């Protein structure tokens, strides 16, 4: 066991208060749910937009790993 | 053996607990680098230090400054005499709402925040990190132009920052805050950055001194009239945002900040929005209803614009831009759904919501820096021509017109 | 093919590296060598040549487990985070690098009780350690992210940078490049070992492939100067003058063209009468106000040369800070080209 | 003449008793510090201040020259020693009477004859106290020690005649160790004092520590302030201490009260002091020590008789006569517990470290003695006592249960300190005793106490689990308060987060070298394991050694650690010269 | 910002004054000027000279007016002393900002010769969609 | 605001406080923060003592009544003549010469129920979980 | 499961609370 667990470091709640804390922390904790997966779209992404000199690095730093990060 | 008083004493510098004091003494000294009483009369006049503007803007503890301990170098009318320690500029990096920014601040109370070739040095550091890193770029602008004493080697050195902000110019948002009197080669570098906010009645812009123009021109003119926050708002359009204060500098500075992205080529800053579903008329609100019947029945009567920006604009918030320079014509940031617009809006309580020159130019740059950090703009019209008059063809309506389009 | 790869793993006693055997060596030269003393595992580590040494296969794979620990998976990709945002204030370990630094300046020190202390833990994973071992080239983290750390070593040959510490860096500093590592100098060196022994190595050309390397790299670049920073040793430690991003320094720090008895030596080539009291006090006089007045860190800081001086328990949260600025550098202009050419 | 202006030689806790002291006198205060102690307490709370400079106590504290000139500098008329350092130096306190000063302590003579164990076992026995059994003269060889053991039985203790800090003893449970240890105690006096003298008695088996508060004036009065009872004490050093001396019969608290008195005027002293003696599991009573200065102690018997013995010690330096004519009746009980800087969990070893929490108890019966507070530093230079906890009840009893109370009050964090085991001992049964008798003795804690302190981590991520950021809240819930502690990672319901793109946790890796399977690497370096003070070198460069072999002493916190060759090989490059500060990492010496 | 802007070939020759924010306009080395010359009767400085004293002999000039001295002499003659040491051409030439004073005559050689060199500059930018030019 | 408190120490001091640094006093409850007992043999040893612990004791942020103290336990009024002392229940407000100088989110709230009990639960306003 | 004092604490919840 390794998670990180809830600690009540102050207080001895009585096990309906326990349900009462725990239940509402419960509905409080919320958002991301399971992981979903943002699904990869690169149309019309910034770095496409730029002017870049012909010779110039960023081609190589900037627009090549935007494109080939993964 | 010798035993000093403790006031005298100091650790004995060959150890390495000695050069830790040592540092301390030095980090000390660059607080009040002219002496105490220099910032007792800033906070006599009611002003902030330099330091304590970084400090005020900056989220707390986030703060690291560099060459704090830089002194000048010149021999020149015996400068050589007086050396204060960051020569009159604090630069470094930090963080605004957690985001990372690069700044400079000018200090006044050192040789007036005339720029030297160290403080133009520091300052031209923090802009190259700026550019590498793609991050915003805040100035804090004060001082009366090139430390004479410095020969033209202040020359070049402004020439180098005008050739930063130039470079940076729509890959970085750079912001400039005016909050003192900035003279002669300190105007440039703020028209230069894509946004000035200057405080009123306690700071001013100008090229040349009132006194230049008495002698060259016979005008009398005080500092505030020639280059005080209202003129250079209502008059010449430099100004975007007039701030009551200080802080409320800051605030505006910020909430700038959070509409922006920090670069060129990243992401904007989207806020999480509970979206509705459903059709738009499932979805329409009573707040919508009321854009029903805002328009007069009459053609000849004015509405305040506002009233549409606010609808549409998410919590009603909107920043306007420029608010007190062509008013016909109304710009500013707002979000929908999350994401940053632009709203560009003809307003009919002023000129008939006529385009003229000075609107015309006030939405051109706007529309222009919005598309350079990949703000969406948004356009409510309501227009009936242009301002009719022969002040408006020789001024150059055509030309500057052209510039919108 | 093995020399072409980017880590060489040996099992001691049982790897070996070598183009001609003994056989063929003594057959064809007359002269008579063994396995070890021609392609052992350690002397091959001690040329060079190989990265690692284990005692067992196990451990190499392990080794392996750990070194990809720290990299991503191609040129492109990112690696992995690792326990991020551990430990966000001033620590004891922090505060126990205030007094790190021996007062005297002669006395060599470990400079792992340093390096133990201001990355994210322990996990120093150091890279062809018996390679020129004035020299450290490790992997660490930073706030979970992982960097190469290019390290004096003063424990030993005085953490001076010779041969085979030259191309142990250039090397490291490429591959940390490739693969986009932030790189994090951490100084204390005279520069570069004098000597005829040295100069027939070879120090001039891999002293300026370690220039060329670390001009190069595109990465973040960040330098700690504690103590010394002599010479090309400055220089080439991720000098601000080199393209360094950040530049600190301890108030121990001292930055100079020479240090102060190769100062006074030269001072003392003149007028030579070394045997004389009075050449003595005139060299421990020149010595102590070159100590106080040049060999600083303050002509340095007054001239931006580096960016501060720090007190040193600020030293693990200030790279946190700096290397989060830094995190999407962009180094430019540059002029594409099908490469750079280096001293070869 | 009298004391005007007061140089308090010394630092910490007893440098602010004293300087309150003098306060309360309206005396003036003079402190001085070493560069460790710019920002101690007692430099601001003083005066004035003076910089001895020096980094160490061999270089500050212990320097007649510094200090002497600190007192004609500052106009001090008086100099207290405090205690340690020059407080017990016979040499000292006469230049500090040829300076002109008013010495605030015993005669010279004194303490030079009271600090000569073998001067006073003749003292005690010209005074008719009770000794052990024992010689009464030092012992020439180990056959005199065979004789003496064989006609008084077994153990003995064979002791050195200047010995002290608990190694000035060894002692023999069989006849054969004697010539061993004669040898080791000879050796080791020589090299520690100066002197290879040594003297045998018996050694008793679980005896007692008791001690009687006397104060004395130059007019030959002498009065018994009270008793401690000091039986806690580890490496025989004391760690909890109380008053008066609990379980005793009247005829033994007599004995004790009359023999302190006959012992000080036999020795001609005068000041404060203390009659140590040890009381055997037959109840007899035994003479040990005399202690010449001020004791750590002092409090409690304050606390009890209700006198200052600090303005007691300023009113005999002035030379008046005691007004105190009789032995104070003690009123309730106290207790004082010394707050070390050293972890309980790993054999009361002290550590330097930064002191960013000090909260002391207050209320009912609580008094703090203390020399550091929040933002105080302890370097590796001087003893590990932070403060002194002293706590007072109507009984014994009641003092156990506001001293439970307090140490429970008593928050300290950056560093170890020894509050777990008064934390324990205050509620372990060896020590509350049954009402008649209690089971402590002076090696209790080492032999006997049920060790479970948990070491030292401070706030070290150790598990997995440890990396994972965490908020603390505060919920009410039916009113109750709780504070709750949120992992930044919490899965709980909708929650997520457990992981960012490529986020990964893992057990941290220890910031030490290496994996704890092997102690070294093979390299050459001996290095140092801690900063402290090179106390010794054994070695010369040239020499040859072999692994275990000594090489340096290092002394930290006033403990010497033995820094000992890795492997063979010839001392290469010998870089440390006794007295030289050393920091951790710094090379001694390369092995070749 | 056009001129910091342009990547062609620029070439600046100094015919007499380059003074202050008008110099950092008119083609200063630090604004990118491939190649800067002067004519001997250039002078570049951050102010004029009248100007100039003002500032930097303030104190001696109040001074001289508490003595009671013939101060309107005294700018005149510091006034000259500022000329005749700083208001030249070879102050920004000793710091570099010059790349050649020259007879006037050589001027069309020397701009000739940059611009045949100059036919390609090797010059880049950061990445923009576009800049943002104050309008 | 106290944005200091620290109470003296050492010989003869009870602190018995109810503010700790950081504490903040409003205007709903008496203004008491402490009490500071001191003891000593005597009447003349604890105001010794009392005139030690007073010069010790640091308050910051806002205005307490330890200057007064720190006079009236050196005014002649109170030390007193040996047999007698002169204050009284009006020695303040009049004879004593008064040298001091003038100083210079909501919680949300959830109601549940667990089988018969009413229980509302405060949180924090912020709570981020 | 929470800790509590040090004790361990099982709480069961269902899978889909708020
Ligand atoms: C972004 C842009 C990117 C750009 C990047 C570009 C990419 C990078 C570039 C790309 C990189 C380019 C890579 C190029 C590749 C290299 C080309 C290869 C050509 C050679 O380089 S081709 C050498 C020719 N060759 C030797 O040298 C032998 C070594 N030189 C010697 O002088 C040897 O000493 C010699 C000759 C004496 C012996 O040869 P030995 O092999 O060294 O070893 P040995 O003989 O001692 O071994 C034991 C021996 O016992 C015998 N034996 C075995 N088993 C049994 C049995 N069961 N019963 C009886 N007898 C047995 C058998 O004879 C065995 O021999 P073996 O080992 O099996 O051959
Ligand atoms: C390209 C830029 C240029 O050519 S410089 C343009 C004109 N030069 C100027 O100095 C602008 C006008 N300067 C001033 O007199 C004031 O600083 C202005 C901006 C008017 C504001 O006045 P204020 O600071 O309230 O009063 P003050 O002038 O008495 O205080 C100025 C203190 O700083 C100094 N100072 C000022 N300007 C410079 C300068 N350009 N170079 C060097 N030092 C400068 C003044 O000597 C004075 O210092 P101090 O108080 O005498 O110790
Ligand atoms: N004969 C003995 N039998 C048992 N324990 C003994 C005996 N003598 C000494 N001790 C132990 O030694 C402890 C202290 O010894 P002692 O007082 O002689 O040395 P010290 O405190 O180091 O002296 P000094 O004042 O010289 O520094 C006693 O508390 C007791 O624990
Ligand atoms: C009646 O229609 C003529 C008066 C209105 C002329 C208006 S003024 C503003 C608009 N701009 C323009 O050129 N004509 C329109
Ligand atoms: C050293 O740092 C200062 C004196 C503290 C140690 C001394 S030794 C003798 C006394 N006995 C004790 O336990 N501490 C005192
Ligand atoms: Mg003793």
């Amino acid at each position: 066991d390794h998670e990180a667990h809830i600690k009540v470091l102050r207080g001895e709640p009585t096990p309906e208060e326990m349900a009462a804390l725990m239940a509402v922390l419960a509905s409080a904790g919320g958002g991301p749910a399971e992981p979903v997966k943002k699904e990869r779209n690169m149309w019309g992404h910034p770095v496409d937009k730029l002017r870049y000199s012909v010779f110039s690095w960023q081609r190589v730093t900037l627009l090549e790993r935007t494109h080939m990060r993964r | 053996s010798v035993t000093e008083p403790s006031a005298e004493h100091q650790v004995d510098i060959h150890t390495t607990a000695g050069k830790l004091a040592d540092l301390k003494r030095r980090t000390e000294e660059t607080l009040h680098p002219v002496g105490e009483a220099a910032v007792d009369k800033v906070h006599a006049k009611g002003k902030l230090t330099a330091r304590e503007r970084i400090l005020a803007l900056l989220d707390e503890g986030s703060f690291v400054e560099l060459d704090a301990l830089a002194k000048h170098r010149s021999t020149n009318f015996g400068l050589e005499k007086n050396r204060p320690l960051g020569d009159g500029v604090i630069t470094g990096y930090g963080t605004i709402d957690g985001r990372d920014v690069c700044i400079f601040s000018q200090d006044a109370t050192v040789f007036g925040g005339s720029l030297g070739e160290v403080y133009g040095e520091k300052i031209v550091k923090v802009q190259e990190l700026a550019i590498k890193t793609g991050r915003p770029l805040i100035g804090i602008n004060d001082g009366a132009g090139a430390r004479i004493q410095e020969g033209v080697v202040s020359l070049g050195l402004y020439s180098r920052i005008f050739h930063n902000n130039i470079k940076a110019s729509g890959v970085i948002p750079q912001i400039s805050l005016i909050m003192g009197a900035a003279a002669g080669g300190h105007v440039y570098s703020p028209a230069l950055t894509d946004f000035v906010v200057m405080v009123d009645q306690t700071s001013q812009m100008f090229i040349t001194g009132p006194d230049v123009i008495k002698t060259v021109t016979g005008e009398d003119v005080t500092m505030e009239e020639l280059g005080g926050a209202h003129t250079h708002m209502a008059k010449s359009g430099t100004a975007h945002y007039v701030a009551s204060g200080e802080q409320d500098a800051f605030d505006y500075v910020r909430d700038l900040l959070s509409y922006l992205p920090p670069n060129n080529y990243a992401d904007p800053p989207l806020y999480p929005v509970a979206i509705p579903e459903g059709s738009i008329e499932e979805t329409l609100t009573d707040e919508d209803l009321e854009l029903d019947t805002l328009i007069p029945d009459s053609p000849n009567q004015p509405y305040d614009m506002h009233e549409v920006i606010t609808r549409i604009l998410d919590d009603d918030e909107f920043l306007e831009v420029q608010a007190g320079y062509a008013g016909n014509i109304v710009v500013g940031f707002g979000r929908v759904e999350g994401r940053p617009v632009g709203i560009v809006a003809n307003q009919p309580t002023q000129f008939a919501g006529c385009l003229d020159i000075n609107a015309s130019e006030k939405a051109a740059r706007f529309i222009r820096t919005c598309d350079c950090f990949n703000i969406p703009i948004v356009l409510l019209v309501d227009v009936p021509g242009f301002l009719p008059g022969t002040d408006q063809e020789y001024n150059g309506i055509i030309r500057r017109g052209a510039k919108l389009l | 093919s093995p020399i072409q790869t980017d880590l060489l793993v040996a099992v001691r006693d049982q790897g070996y590296m070598f183009i001609t055997g003994p056989d063929v060596i003594k057959d064809v030269t007359g002269e008579d060598v063994t396995f070890d003393e021609l392609g052992g595992a350690d002397e091959q580590a001690k040329r060079g040549n190989i990265h690692k040494v284990v005692n067992s296969e196990a451990e190499a794979y392990q080794y392996v487990r750990d070194y990809l620990s720290f990299l991503p998976s191609n040129h492109f990709d990112n690696p992995p985070i690792v326990n991020p945002g551990m430990e966000p204030e001033i620590t004891p370990h922090d505060l126990e690098l205030d007094s790190i630094v021996p007062d005297a300046d002669n006395m060599a020190y470990d400079m792992h009780e340093i390096l133990l202390r201001i990355f994210d833990d322990g996990d120093v994973f150091e890279i062809a350690e018996q390679r020129g071992p004035a020299m450290i080239t490790a992997f660490a983290r930073v706030d979970g992210h992982p960097v190469g750390v290019i390290a004096n070593q003063p424990m030993v040959l005085s953490g001076a940078i010779d041969n085979e510490a030259s191309d142990k860096a250039a090397s490291f500093i490429r591959f940390c490049d490739s693969y986009n590592l932030p790189l994090v100098f951490v100084v204390d060196t005279p520069g570069a070992m004098p000597g005829v022994a040295e100069e027939k190595g070879g120090i001039i050309k891999r002293g300026g492939r370690f220039f060329n390397a670390i001009v190069e790299a595109d990465v973040p670049k960040v330098t700690v100067i504690i103590r010394k920073a002599y010479g090309g040793g400055y220089a080439v430690m991720g000098s601000k003058q080199l393209s360094a991003d950040l530049n600190f320094a301890w108030p121990t720090a001292r930055i100079a063209v020479i240090g102060a008895e190769g100062a006074a030596q030269l001072l003392v080539k003149r007028f030579p009468d070394p045997n004389a009291p009075e050449v003595q006090k005139i060299r421990d006089d020149f010595i102590e106000g070159y100590n106080l007045n040049m060999a600083t860190p303050w002509i340095a800081a007054e001239r931006g040369y580096i960016d501060a001086v720090i007190q040193p328990h600020e030293t693990r949260l200030l790279l946190r800070k700096s290397l989060r600025l830094l995190r999407d550098k962009q180094n430019g202009p540059k002029v594409q080209r099908k490469h750079g050419l280096l001293p070869l | 003449s009298k004391i005007s202006k007061v140089l308090v030689a010394n630092r910490g806790e007893i440098a602010v008793r004293v300087i309150r002291a003098a306060k309360d006198a309206g005396l003036a205060s003079v402190a001085v510090y070493a560069e460790p102690d710019a920002d101690a307490p007692h430099v601001r709370l003083a005066d004035e201040a003076f910089a001895l400079g020096g980094q160490t106590s061999a270089e500050s504290y212990l320097v007649f020259e510094k200090i002497l000139d600190a007192a004609e500098k500052s106009g001090a008329n008086a100099i207290h020693p405090g205690y340690g350092f020059l407080s017990e130096n016979a040499d000292f306190a006469q230049a500090v009477i040829d300076a002109g000063l008013i010495w605030i302590g015993p005669s010279p003579q004194s303490i030079r004859d009271l600090g000569d164990k073998v001067t006073a076992r003749h003292i005690a026995a010209r005074a008719k106290a009770p000794l052990v059994p024992g010689t009464p003269d030092p012992v020439k060889d180990a056959d005199e020690v065979v004789a003496f053991a064989k006609e008084h039985g077994v153990p003995v203790a064979i002791k050195a005649a200047f010995g002290g800090g608990g190694r000035g003893m060894k002692v023999a449970r069989t006849l054969e160790e004697i010539p061993e240890l004669f040898e080791s105690a000879t050796r080791e006096a020589i090299a520690a004092f100066g002197r290879g003298e040594c003297f045998v008695e018996r050694y008793l088996d679980k005896p007692r520590h008791v001690e009687a508060q006397v104060i004395a004036d130059q007019h030959g009065n002498v009065v018994v302030a009270g008793t401690r009872d000091c039986s806690l004490q580890r490496r025989f050093q004391k760690l909890v201490e109380e008053a008066p001396a609990p379980f005793l019969t009247d005829a033994q608290r007599k004995e004790i009260h009359e023999s302190a008195k006959r012992i000080c005027k036999e020795a001609g002293y005068y000041g404060a002091g203390t009659v140590e003696y040890l009381v055997g599991q037959d109840g007899l009573i035994s003479f040990l020590e005399v202690n010449t200065r001020l004791q750590v102690e002092h409090p409690v018997t304050e606390e009890t008789s209700g006198i200052d013995l600090v303005r007691q010690q300023f009113k005999i330096a002035n030379g008046e006569p005691l007004d105190i004519t009789e032995d104070p009746t003690p009123r309730g009980h106290s207790f004082e517990f010394r707050i070390n800087g050293e972890d309980a969990g790993r054999g009361f070893l002290p550590a330097p470290g930064p002191v960013t929490k000090f909260v002391a108890p207050t209320g009912p019966g609580v008094r703090m003695d203390s020399g550091v507070e929040t933002g105080s530093v302890i370097g590796g230079q001087f003893d590990s006592m932070l403060a002194k906890l002293i706590v007072t009840g109507a009984t014994r009893e009641e003092a156990l249960e506001r001293s439970r109370r307090a140490l429970a009050e008593f928050t300290v964090e950056g560093l170890a300190t020894v509050i777990p085991f008064h934390r324990a001992v205050v509620s372990d049964p060896a020590f509350i005793g049954d009402g008649e008798k209690f089971d402590v003795h002076t090696r209790w804690i080492e032999t006997e106490w049920n060790n479970t302190v948990e070491p030292f981590t401070g706030g070290d991520p150790i598990e997995e689990e440890d990396t994972v950021p965490r908020q603390t809240v505060v919920v009410e819930v039916g009113g109750r308060r709780l504070e709750v502690s949120l992992p930044g990672d919490l899965a709980i319901g909708g929650g997520g987060g457990a992981a960012a793109p490529g986020v990964v946790r893992k057990k941290p890796k220890p910031r030490k070298r290496g994996g704890g399977g092997a102690k070294a690497a093979s390299g050459d370096a001996v290095t140092a394991p801690m900063q402290g003070t090179v106390v010794k070198v054994a070695v010369e460069e040239g020499q040859e050694v072999s692994a275990g072999d000594l090489v340096v002493v290092l002394e930290a916190m006033k403990m010497e650690n033995p820094v000992t060759a890795h492997k063979d090989g010839t001392i290469t490059g010998l870089a440390v010269e006794a007295g030289a500060a050393i920091t951790q990492g710094t090379v001694i010496a390369e092995i070749k | 910002y056009a001129y910091g802007e342009a990547t062609v070939a620029k070439v600046t020759v100094i015919t007499r004054k380059s003074y202050g924010g008008a110099y950092c306009v008119m083609g200063s080395k630090d604004m990118g000027a491939d190649v800067v010359v002067a004519w001997p009767t250039a002078q570049i400085a951050v102010m004029g000279a009248s100007g100039a004293v003002g500032f930097v002999y303030r104190q001696q000039l109040k001074e001289a007016a508490k003595n009671g001295e013939d101060v309107d002499a005294l700018r005149l003659e510091l006034q000259q002393t500022y000329e005749d040491t700083l208001v030249n051409p070879y102050i920004a030439a000793e710091r570099g900002y010059v790349d050649a004073v020259i007879p006037p005559s050589h001027t069309r050689g020397y701009v000739a010769n940059a611009l045949r060199l100059l036919e390609r500059k090797i010059v880049q930018m950061p990445p923009k969609k576009h800049g943002n030019i104050p309008l």
